[PDB]
């Protein structure tokens, strides 16, 4: 019996593949200062920024906090701390994908 | 298997 | 006592520096002929560019 | 120290 001939389906599929976008990434320093007054026990949002798809951030934080003057060297320990979170926009607005 | 035109449909 | 924190003034300055222009220099020959008649003692401008 | 935007001012 004869042997079957190929179909063109694979070459037709290949012609339909769009090229990748050429992005023009760059590296730069985005340093910023922030100054404030606050009281203990509250969660204070001291840093806020917007990250794009394909960003990379490396963050160093310097802090100087001064306590307003105590009466005596009170005996209890007292930590200052800073915690950072990522929040995708689609978690905070249902229409974010439809907006895009 | 790459990024097709008109978005993804398998 | 505590240690001071930095200012952002240097990074803000750096964002304001414009890039250098890309000039597209090239080398070529700009040969020219000039023909004239003149008399002695005068300053004759034979070449101008 | 480079070419600033808006022309030079020290």
């Amino acid at each position: 019996f004869g042997r079957k001939v190929p179909s063109n389906a694979k070459s037709q599929h290949n012609f339909s593949v769009i090229p990748s976008a050429n992005i023009q990434r760059s590296v730069f320093n985005r340093s910023s200062g922030y100054k404030t007054t606050f009281d203990a026990g509250y969660l204070i949002p001291v840093f806020l920024d917007e990250a794009l798809p394909g960003d990379t951030f490396h963050l160093k934080t310097s802090v100087l906090a001064r306590l307003s003057t105590p009466v005596v060297p009170f005996m209890d320990n007292l930590r200052l701390d800073i915690q950072y979170f990522s929040v995708p926009y689609r978690l905070v607005w249902d229409n974010w994908q439809k907006f895009n | 298997a790459r990024s097709m035109r008109g978005g993804i449909r398998l």
